[PDB]
Parts: structure tokens; C-alpha cells; sequence
């Protein structure tokens, strides 16, 4: 029964400036845990579907970096300990977005990036020919 | 409060080298070409040699930041093999596991 | 014989937690990592500074809550935030816990220039996984 | 059956059609004005109500990064141009 | 006496107009706050001050109405004038989002709810709470002791004047998420359960009472046992 009566919605102002057009966004996420990337993918894909964004997911091949260290503090060179760091990937490829749509989607999924997961967002922006290149001056 | 006097000497070298880096780069550029006159390049040779010895970057040593071990240090973590393994074997380094394949 | 992080068999009377019972070759098999950040991912920077910070925080919390911690810390980093998750005991009065949480969150936020939260979970006694 | 707003009023103060056309913005506030503005921020002061509100407060104070992430946030190398 | 003080105040207002000084919101709020000592003599004058504000264009804030209801709400059984004022004030304030204008804006809701309990009008109380919940008005509830007083008076009026089935919904939503109940509010809830002939809930009230720090309150323990037996 104790429910808010009216809610102040955040003010979104439509500007008089034209919006940016993104042909593609490539959201590459890196992690040490595959199940955490599975959960993040499900969340990211569901968010895209609910917002009307075309999304395709693929898994780039994993990178395993290995290195060797001595076993003992002193001598015993033949005995080693070998460590590794596994980097797993998931690539969300969004298409045909505007600057506003990308700004909202990226803020939403980036704020919910789980601990231990990095992201590299490659943004392809559609532009028109510079005004100076329309015709030669010579 | 550094681990030992050796670490403290490296701290001072890194500080002095930082302060003189621009001057050393400018003078060294005068010497690393065949364009400028050799008379000028000889005076630059003396000038860079007169700078304090602890400004020379080759004297800096990558010691373990925790124990000051001068060898067996992994550059990415700046830790000796012993200290790195202690933290890794206790599961305290994100994403580092024992390798088997 | 290997020694690293192996609690050795006693008479069957030494209580060990789940983390202390698992040797280093289980760190990605049966137990997870006590710290999660991006420093150690491929192509990522600042692994060294994250490591020093983690070592300091584990020392800071051990001395700031003396005798209260029931197991190892779980350090989480999300963007700018640092979240410390600690399993503590139910011996110290709640007033002293609230004081120490307000003190540690403020002092650590000013030391590492980032928002720091401390999430305490209390247990009646140390959780015993097995008796070695 | 009479509304409290309808009735006799004090006519000492005449009806002010508009406010002051230009305030003294250049003049710095006195200690009284600063302190009075601090009392108006307390009536509306409440404890954080949920996790979202804590994140909102941090963002307003400048403690939390603003999303979407901009790797050059707060760094405009003296407003220099590419040709410089 | 009031008449002399009123003349003095009016003289300053006439000095203010003579010097071409325009009154702000605080000018009127101090008049109303000062007019609270003269309990029954300032009622009509205070309303004149409010009517003057609206004409000039100064919009009454929550503090303005707080001072008025405090002036009009003195220890009197009829509360006939108080009844009219609060009903009219609530009609004006319905669905108004407020912003901090006067340091006393935070004292309105506790005073409004206290009058609703004195009048024992649940519909008026729901209007006051409705105003608190619109937009960001909830932030004007005030410090902790203000918040506890407001909710104590509000929940005590619900238990008394509303069906038990709705009272229990308000009980679940408000406690502990909104406030921690006083031992006397548990007694009122037990009395409401008695009137409704719903005594199967008494064991639950005891459990909740122990969880809210009333395990060793003598008054509460005696009431529960008496009702059960
Ligand atoms: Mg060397
Ligand atoms: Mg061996």
C-alpha cells in the first residue's frame, strides 16, 4: 500500500544538433572465467533485444600465457613451477545504432561489468565527405 | 623504511635519473648524429660525462618491491619469484593458476 | 616434498577452513581467486599497482579488526569502485563494528583515491570444512 | 463554507508584478547568505535509500567515474589543436 | 499585548514599503513564527498575512503552512478552526512538488500528521501521506526524531480507524523498513487485533515485539497475556 504516488522521470532533452550514426559497435569482453562471460552475454543480449538493437555474438579464441619459475628458494634448478593466465573472450557485435542509443546501452552494460572482466568497445562512425573535398580548388 | 640500504640507493638513482632525463636527452641528441660539427659534438661528450653518476639510467636495477631481491624478478608484477609464488599459491593474484597441459 | 600453502596432516584435531584445506593446484579447480581485477588479463595494464594495493589491504584489515576476521578477504574491483568482503566473528560489539566500518571506508578512500565499501558478513564461529 | 484564502488581507505591501530585473551576481555572497544556503540543503537531507542513490551521490561528488567510460575524462591538453 | 505588538510589526512593514524594500518569503514566515506566542489572538491576523502573500506573489512554502497549523492547533477539544484550516491547506497543497525554500520546511509533515491524529481523521491522514509520497516530497520528513514521531502518529491512527486487513498491510510495509515501533504502538496494534477478533495473530506480534527491542517491556508483556487469557 505504501507505494510512491508520482515519480519524477529523468529529463531527456531532444537537442537541435543531429545525432551520430554508428555502423558497428564491437564490444569485446575479456575474462578469466567462461561462466561469467556466459552470464554477461545473456544479460547483454537480452538488454539489446529489449532496446531493439541488432546483436550477434561470437567467441574469439582464448589466449593462455604460461611462464616458468624455480621450485626451490636456492639451487635445485631442474625443479620448476609453471603458472598461467587464461584470457577468454566474447565479442558482441551491434549494428545500426545512433549516438544516443549507443550511449544508453553502453552505460547500462558497462556499469554492470562483473569484477574481473575488461571491455574494449570499437565504434565505427559513419561520416560524410569533408566540405573541402567536394571539389578541387586548383 | 625501505627494505634495505640497497633498495634505498636504487630509489635515489630513480629519482636523480628522472630529474636529469630531459637534460640528458637533449645533450645526447647532439652526440647521436653526423650532422653537427665534431667540435660541438666533443663538447657535448664532456658535458654529459660531467653530470652526476647516479643520473645515468643504466645504473637503475629492477629490484623486488617487497624484498629487494635484485634477480628473479617478474617485471609485470615487480615481484621476486619467491614473493610472486607466495601470493600466487595462496590464490591472491587475480587469474593466475598453476599451469598443466 | 612440496610445501607451498599446504596445511599438513595433524592428529585429526586441527580445524581448517575450505580455503586452507586446498593446495595451490586447486586454485582454478575447486577454489577460486581471493581477488578479482583486470590487471592480469591479456593486454591489461597496472597489474603491479593492483598487487601492492591488495597486499596492503589484507594487512590493514587484519590489524584494524584484530581477532575478528574468520577467513581471508575477498577483494573486488569494478571500474573505480573497490569492495572489500570480510567474514567476521560475532564477538565484538556492533557499535565497534560500525565505527570501524566508517573509519576504514573513509581512511582507505582517501588513501587510494577511490570509493571504498566494506561488506561485513558475521558468523557465530569459524566455519570448519574438515579436521586435519 | 469559506476558504481560508478568500477574505481580508494586509494591504501594506503592494502587489509586486515582477521580481528584480538584475541580481548582483558579480557581488560575492556574504557569510550569512552562504550559511543560509546551507540550511536549505539540510531540510532536504535524508540518508541514502538504496544502492542506486549511493551511486548517484558519488557521481555528483566526482568520486565515481561517469559512464559510458571516456578514457580522456578530465584531460584536455591545454585545449591544444592538432596543428600545434 | 498582541495589539501593541501587531501595531509595531505593521509599522515595520510600512517602513519596509517606504524604503522601497520588497519582502521575501522569510519576512512572512518570521511574522507567522512570531505570531505563535499569542495563541488565539493571532489566528485571524495570521490568515491575513497568508492572504497577503498570495496576492503579492510570494508562494507559501511548507514552512509557511507549518507555522499556521501550529498557531491554529492549540490544546482545545473542539478543534473547529483547526479542522477547517488543515482541510483547506491540504486541498491547496494536493499534488504539489516542493523545493527547499525555508529552513523550517522539514517540520510541516510531523505537524500535519499530529493534527490528523487529534482530529482522528484517517482520510485526511492518507492525504498528508499522499503528499509526502508524490515526487521527491518524501525528503522533507526531517531528522530521525521527526520521522519517528510522524510514523508513530500515522500508524497509531491506522490501527484505530481502519479495517484490520489493511492495518496489517501497513504494518508489514512500514515496520521495520520505515521505522522501528515504540512499545506503545505494539499495544495499539494488539488492541486493534482484539477489536477485529483476530487473536490468531497475537503470537506473531510477540515474536515481532521481541525482534524490535520490547522483550522486557512490562506493559507490553502484561497486555499480551491478558488478551490471550
Ligand atoms: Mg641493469
Ligand atoms: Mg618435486
Amino acid at each position: 500500500v505504501d507505494v510512491p504516488k508520482d515519480l519524477t522521470k529523468p529529463v531527456v532533452t531532444i537537442s537541435d544538433e543531429p545525432d551520430i550514426l554508428y555502423k558497428r559497435l564491437s564490444v569485446l569482453v575479456k575474462g578469466h572465467d567462461k561462466a561469467v562471460l556466459d552470464s554477461y552475454e545473456y544479460f547483454a543480449v537480452l538488454a539489446a533485444k529489449e532496446l531493439g538493437i541488432s546483436i550477434k555474438v561470437h567467441e574469439p579464441p582464448r589466449k593462455i600465457e604460461r611462464f616458468t619459475l624455480l621450485q626451490s628458494v636456492h639451487i635445485y634448478k631442474k625443479h620448476r613451477v609453471q603458472y598461467e593466465m587464461r584470457t577468454l573472450y566474447r565479442c558482441l557485435e551491434l549494428e545500426h545504432l545512433t549516438g544516443s542509443t549507443a550511449d544508453v546501452y553502453l552505460e547500462y552494460i558497462q556499469r554492470n561489468l562483473p569484477e574481473g572482466v575488461a571491455m574494449e568497445v570499437t565504434k565505427t562512425q559513419l561520416e560524410q565527405l569533408p566540405e573541402h573535398i567536394k571539389e578541387p580548388i586548383w | 623504511h625501505y627494505v634495505d640500504w640497497r633498495m634505498w640507493r636504487d630509489v635515489k638513482r630513480r629519482k636523480m635519473a628522472y630529474e636529469y632525463a630531459d637534460e640528458r636527452l637533449r645533450i645526447n641528441s647532439l652526440r647521436k648524429n653526423t650532422i653537427l660539427p665534431k667540435i660541438l659534438q666533443d663538447v657535448a661528450d664532456e658535458e654529459i660525462a660531467a653530470l652526476p653518476r647516479d643520473s645515468c639510467p643504466v645504473r637503475i636495477r629492477n629490484r623486488c618491491v617487497m624484498t629487494s631481491r635484485p634477480r628473479g624478478v617478474k617485471r609485470r608484477w615487480r615481484l621476486s619469484r619467491i614473493v610472486f609464488r607466495h601470493l600466487a599459491d595462496h590464490g591472491q593474484l587475480s587469474g593466475i593458476q598453476r599451469a598443466t597441459w | 616434498k612440496n610445501r607451498a600453502a599446504r596445511v599438513r596432516v595433524s592428529k585429526g584435531d586441527k580445524p581448517v577452513t575450505y580455503e586452507e584445506a586446498h593446495a595451490p593446484h586447486y586454485i582454478a579447480h575447486r577454489k577460486g581467486w581471493l581477488s578479482l581485477h583486470t590487471g592480469n588479463l591479456d593486454g591489461e595494464d597496472h597489474a603491479a599497482e593492483r598487487t601492492v594495493e591488495d597486499v596492503f589491504l589484507r594487512k590493514f584489515m587484519w590489524g584494524t579488526f584484530p581477532g575478528c576476521l574468520a577467513d581471508q578477504l575477498v577483494l573486488k574491483r569494478r571500474g573505480n569502485q573497490l569492495e572489500i568482503c570480510a567474514v567476521v566473528l560475532r564477538q565484538l560489539s556492533p557499535h565497534k563494528y560500525y565505527f570501524l566500518v566508517g573509519y576504514s571506508e573513509t581512511l582507505l578512500s582517501y588513501f587510494y583515491k577511490c570509493p571504498v565499501r566494506l561488506h561485513l558478513q558475521t558468523v557465530p564461529s569459524k566455519v570448519v570444512y574438515k579436521y586435519l | 463554507r469559506k476558504n481560508i484564502f478568500t477574505g481580508k488581507r494586509l494591504n501594506i505591501f503592494d502587489m509586486m508584478a515582477v521580481t528584480k530585473e538584475a541580481p548582483e551576481t558579480d557581488t560575492s555572497p556574504s557569510l550569512w547568505d552562504v550559511e543560509f544556503a546551507k540550511q536549505l540543503a539540510t531540510v532536504n537531507e535524508q540518508p541514502l535509500q538504496n544502492g542506486f542513490e549511493e551511486l548517484i551521490q558519488w557521481t555528483k561528488e566526482g568520486k565515481l567515474w561517469e559512464f559510458p567510460i571516456n578514457n580522456e575524462a578530465g584531460f584536455d591538453d591545454d585545449g591544444s589543436e592538432f596543428h600545434e | 499585548k498582541f495589539e501593541e505588538k501587531w501595531s509595531k510589526i505593521l509599522e515595520l512593514l510600512r517602513h519596509m514599503v517606504a524604503q522601497k524594500v520588497k519582502p521575501n518569503l522569510q519576512t512572512f514566515n518570521t511574522i507567522l513564527k512570531c505570531l505563535r506566542r499569542f495563541h488565539v489572538f493571532a489566528r485571524s491576523p495570521a490568515l491575513q498575512v497568508l492572504r497577503e502573500m498570495k496576492a503579492i506573489g510570494i508562494e507559501p512554502s511548507l514552512a509557511t503552512y507549518h507555522h499556521i497549523i501550529r498557531l491554529f492547533d492549540q490544546p482545545g477539544d473542539p478543534l473547529k478552526r483547526s479542522s477547517f484550516i488543515i482541510y483547506d491547506i491540504m486541498n491547496e497543497l494536493m499534488g504539489k512538488r516542493f523545493s527547499p525554500k525555508d529552513p523550517d520546511d522539514d517540520k510541516f509533515f510531523q505537524s500535519a500528521m499530529s493534527i490528523c491524529s487529534s482530529l482522528r481523521d484517517l482520510e485526511l491522514a492518507y492525504q498528508v501521506h499522499g503528499l509526502l509520497k508524490t515526487g521527491d516530497n518524501w525528503k522533507f520528513i526531517g531528522p530521525d526524531q521527526h520521522r519517528n514521531f510522524y510514523y508513530s502518529k500515522f500508524f497509531d491512527l491506522i490501527c484505530l480507524m481502519e479495517q484490520i486487513d489493511v492495518t496489517l498491510k501497513w504494518y508489514e510495509d512500514l515496520i521495520p523498513s520505515a521505522y522501528f515501533p515504540h512499545s506503545q504502538t505494539m499495544i495499539h496494534l494488539l488492541q486493534a487485533l482484539d477489536v477485529a477478533n483476530r487473536l490468531e495473530v497475537i503470537p506473531k506480534i510477540w515474536k515481532d515485539s521481541k525482534e524490535y527491542g520490547h522483550t522486557f517491556r512490562s506493559d507490553l508483556r502484561e497486555e499480551i497475556l491478558m488478551l490471550m487469557a
